[PDB]
């Protein structure tokens, strides 16, 4: 390539070192993989081989491109993101449309092909190093640095940003309407149109984008049907609360109204307008459990009452910008998945539930890495920030499988939970 | 001596500079130690006289220990180092042996003085500037700046390590047969040609490096196989550990205690079924390093076993790509479960065992998945691949239990196999109240001052009970009072507490727990048909659990 650009400088925070991360080790298949891609992308310029003079170290991993014929590399640039795309968050912040999530539809492009030709201002690569490791760690790791922005790493779009505006000016002028966000590595473009119109209006951009340099996979499938359904649809004005509802019933047992007793006194902690004595005093006794009993003077006050104020959202419920946007996921047993994501306890700024099919094809590890995805880009599309998970995961193990079924380009953060207690059942 | 490689660029950390350390005194018959080996240095080129020119300086030392027949030139880096740039790191992890393969021929070359044919980021000479002192007058002082890579220097490892790596890579290429570790003063070749061949290729080689300045030697002083290496004892088709000695003692310091759990560990990697839970149960007071610890009843059992099983040496064979990785575990029961990895019935591949460590309360399958994880991580590790598994635990339990587990879980190929002990679940708790059952209201408080507390019950059909405790804290009251109602009740039983606490660990579904109360109580629920746990929130809750406390 003849320099597309001639480099943006590019500092860290002051009072911060460049990454230095240890680097997973892995499946022989997956250093393979990693292999024969980095060689390519050595001859291709993307990146050079560094001395012992280079200290720092960003993970890799081999992942799936999308079940494609081959493997694709995702560097695990969480470390530097933070030592950098934090003042670059600022330095270069790509602003987020509050109506995305308004769209009728909102579809995701892989844009971060772009990027590859844009050279990195030298005195940065250094930080890019990546390892891509040796079994049994027999013979020391080949050793890489980037020499264009690299994908993964959230200061790539930003200074790619500039341009793209410039490839994406004139279509939104002839789609003043349709919101284009970009993330990281991603396009999320959302239109009103019905379906068909949309979607077309999508391969419309897929080639104005094309004929303009840039080149989005994104060929899905063609006319033939083998059951492999379409590119990134998500349809965010469908994005709604979940069902957090008593049971109805006709006869009640000492034990069922001891369970409502306990799932209201637990949503108290949302909800501080829940009340529950009259109902309790129902339990007041030491009476048998398989007994049926009756309700109280304004119980079925109180529990229709509640079960009032437990149909319309919360108050006071804003969201901070300032603080980190949080994610737990119980599972629920049965291949579903609630979730909910907030900033302060209790207060959830939204909460959901994913599921997946029966049995004979799936297991927990694939459902949850595919719930994770979903609530990150969720998120992404509503806050324009992915959230650190929660996950009820023994690390290693999830450690040791994430990569078995990830195909997003980014990594939310995450850490594990070694106990949800009675949340699952509220939910 | 030297060579024609290229120079790593090294730097001094941001700010700083060069080291302006002295240290003028002079022992005569040392400074003409130093100077006829600098003079022997200078003329092959690794050092040059230095011009009076900001040199900044280090200390030199002569030195000679034992057997004496040379001296040593000594320079103290300490203080350039603490201003050198950091580099990519050594050896994050050393290859374990199990994973190695096999071969006819393993040789050793002796790349010790090799750093100094190595050559030294020009710029970065400037700052390794020594001086020897001229004995008296306060002279000049005979000076010197290095060329090659300083013996105590930070970046002599790795800038070693990685120009040597550079100049095997072609040979490398055009010999893939041949493995090419080095380990600091050593570099092994191994190959699988027969001994006299082996030795050309060796010899190439050899030469090869002599092209590049670096020199080495034919025969000096140690022998051959087994090879003494980290802690290893290497043939050339098994491995295994160095000779490890289990002292006998009248008095163990925990100091004493610690070196003696660490060997066994260590000889864990193959030596089967070692166990360790005892000994360092003794060591779980942290403080001194010369306290000393009565090896109580079961340590010494313990230690003992160990004897018998290091008694018999034992070795392990390599790994080998064309055959499967099998790898089975088997409870040892205190929390202990061992396996071996193997692709053949006889010799091991590699052993180890996993312990649940962690905690007060575990359950048997899920120690059974932890230990399946441990392994599998090993394995990606040394084989890069998981092993094919063989457990002591039938689908009917695991996928139950994966079903209930509130936690996802992804053990892999499993194939059962049929060997005490077993793993099961020796009760499961009912989903749906009993009709019919007696139903126990359970409570019991504690003083947290007094340490004294209450446990009872109050059931529907009008039975009561409280029983007074001392020395306990409302967690075991709590507890107890589950127990008392399973004592009390009969087969079938439904159960309201108050606590969570309580609560959980019993679903948990715990195998044991050395806590003896909740081991009581395990086996009640073992001998128990139907049990029904609930829940109800304490305080405000049920006025039930309110006649019990203001009981207590
Ligand atoms: N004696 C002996 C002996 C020494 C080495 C091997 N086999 C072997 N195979 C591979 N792939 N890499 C290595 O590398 C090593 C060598 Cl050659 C020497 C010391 C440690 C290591 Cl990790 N060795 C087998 C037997």
């Amino acid at each position: 390539p003849i320099s597309p650009i001639e480099t943006v400088p590019v500092k860290l925070k002051p009072g911060m070192d460049g990454p230095k991360v240890k680097q997973w080790p892995l499946t022989e298949e997956k250093i393979k993989a990693l292999v024969e891609i980095c060689t390519e992308m050595e001859k291709e310029g993307k990146i050079s081989k560094i001395g012992p003079e280079n200290p720092y170290n960003t993970p890799v991993f081999a992942i799936k491109k999308k079940d494609s014929t081959k493997w694709r590399k995702l560097v695990d640039f969480r470390e530097l993101n933070k030592r950098t795309q934090d003042f670059w968050e600022v330095q270069l912040g790509i602003p987020h449309p509050a109506g995305l999530k308004k769209k009728k539809s909102v579809t995701v492009l892989d844009v971060g092909d772009a990027y590859f030709s844009v050279p990195l201002d030298e005195d940065f690569r250094k930080y890019t190093a990546f390892t891509i490791p040796s079994i049994n760690n027999e013979t020391p790791g080949i050793r890489y640095q980037y020499n264009v922005l690299p994908q993964g790493w959230k200061g790539s779009p930003a200074i790619f940003q500039s341009s793209m505006t410039k490839i994406l000016e004139p279509f939104k002028k002839q789609n003043p309407d349709i919101v284009i966000y970009q993330y990281m590595d991603d396009l999320y473009v959302g239109s009103d149109l019905e379906i068909g119109q949309h979607r077309t209006k999508i391969e419309e951009l897929r080639q104005h984008l094309l004929r303009w340099g840039l080149t989005t996979p994104d060929k899905k499938h063609q006319k033939e049907p083998p059951f492999l359904w379409m590119g990134y649809e998500l349809h965010p004005d469908k994005w709604t609360v979940q069902p957090i509802v008593l049971p109805e019933k006709d006869s009640w047992t000492v034990n069922d109204i001891q369970k409502l007793v306990g799932k209201l006194n637990w949503a108290s902690q949302i909800y501080p307008g829940i009340k529950v004595r009259q109902l309790s005093k129902l339990l007041r006794g030491t009476k048998a459990l398989t007994e049926v009993i009756p309700l109280t003077e304004e119980a079925e006050l109180e529990l229709a009452e509640n079960r009032e104020i437990l149909k319309e959202p919360v108050h006071g419920v804003y969201y901070d910008p300032s603080k980190d946007l949080i994610a737990e996921i119980q599972k629920q047993g049965q291949g579903q998945w609630t979730y909910q994501i907030y900033q302060e306890p209790f207060k959830n700024l939204k909460t959901g539930k994913y599921a997946r099919m029966r049995g004979a094809h799936t297991n927990d590890v694939k459902q949850l890495t595919e719930a994770v995805q979903k609530i990150t880009t969720e998120s992404i599309v509503i806050w324009g920030k992915t959230p650190k998970f929660k996950l009820p995961i023994q690390k290693e193990t999830w450690e040791t499988w994430w990569t078995e079924y990830w195909q997003a380009t980014w990594i939310p953060e995450w850490e594990f939970v070694n106990t949800p207690p009675l949340v699952k059942l509220w939910y | 001596p030297i060579s024609p490689i290229e120079t790593v660029p090294v730097k001094l950390k941001p700010g700083m500079d060069g080291p302006k350390v002295k240290q003028w005194p002079l022992t005569e018959e040392k400074i003409k130690a130093l100077v006829e080996i600098c003079t022997e240095m200078e003329k092959e080129g690794k050092i040059s006289k230095i011009g009076p020119e900001n040199p900044y300086n280090t200390p030199v030392f002569a030195i000679k220990k034992k057997d004496s027949t040379k001296w040593r030139k000594l320079v103290d880096f300490r203080e350039l180092n603490k201003r050198t740039q950091d580099f990519w790191e050594v050896q994050l992890g050393i290859p374990h042996p199990a994973g190695l393969k096999k071969k006819k021929s393993v040789t050793v070359l002796d790349v010790g003085d090799a750093y100094f044919s190595v050559p030294l980021d020009e710029d970065f000479r400037k700052y390794t500037a020594f001086t020897i002192p001229s004995i008296n007058n306060e002279t000049p002082g005979i000076r010197y700046q290095y060329n090659v890579l300083p013996q105590g220097w930070k970046g002599s490892p790795a800038i070693f390590q990685s120009s040597m790596t550079k100049i095997l890579e072609p040979f490398k290429k055009q010999n893939p047969d041949i493995v090419i570790y080095q380990y600091m003063d050593d570099l092994y070749v191994g190959s699988d040609l027969e001994i006299g061949q082996h030795r050309t290729k060796i010899e190439e080689l050899r030469q090869h490096l002599l092209r590049w300045g670096l020199t080495t030697p034919d025969k000096k002083h140690q022998k051959e196989p087994p090879f003494l290496w980290m802690g290893y004892e290497l043939h050339p088709d098994k491995w295994t550990v160095q000779p490890i000695v289990l002292p006998e003692k009248d008095s163990w310091t925990v100091n004493d205690i610690q070196k003696l759990v660490g060997k066994l560990n260590w000889a864990s990697q193959i030596y089967p079924g070692i166990k360790v839970r005892q000994l360092s149960k003794l060591l779980r007071g942290t403080k001194a390093l010369t306290e000393v610890i009565p090896l109580t009843e079961e340590a010494e059992l313990e230690l003992a076993e160990n004897r018998e099983i290091l008694k018999e040496p034992v070795h392990g064979v390599y790994y080998d790509p064309s055959k499967d990785l099998i790898a089975e575990i088997q409870k040892q029961g205190q929390g202990q479960w061992t396996y071996q990895i193997y692709q053949e019935p006889f010799k091991n591949l590699k052993t180890g065992k996993y312990a649940r460590m962690r905690g007060a309360h575990t359950n048997d399958v899920k120690q059974l998945t932890e230990a399946v994880q441990k392994i599998t991580t090993e394995s990606i590790v040394i084989w890069g691949k998981t092993p094919k598994f063989k457990l002591p635990i039938q689908k009917e339990t695991w996928e139950t239990w994966w079903t209930e587990y509130w936690q996802a879980t992804w053990i892999p190929e499993w194939e059962f196999v049929n060997t005490p002990p077993l793993v099961k679940l020796w009760y499961q708790l009912e989903k749906e109240p009993i009709v019919g059952a007696e139903t126990f209201y359970v409570d019991g408080a504690a003083n947290r001052e007094t340490k004294l507390g209450k446990a009872g019950y109050v059931t529907n059909k009008g039975r009561q009970k409280v029983v007074p405790l001392t020395n306990t804290t409302n967690q075991k009251t709590e507890l107890q009072a589950i127990y008392l109602a399973l004592q009390d009740s009969g087969l079938e039983v439904n159960i309201v507490t108050d606590s969570q606490y309580a609560l959980g660990i019993i679903q948990a579904q715990p195998d044991k727990s050395e806590s003896e109360l909740v081991n009581q109580i395990i086996e009640q629920l073992i001998k128990k048909e139907k049990v029904y746990l609930a829940w109800v929130p304490a305080h405000k809750g049920i006025g039930g659990n309110e006649q019990v406390d203001k009981l207590v």
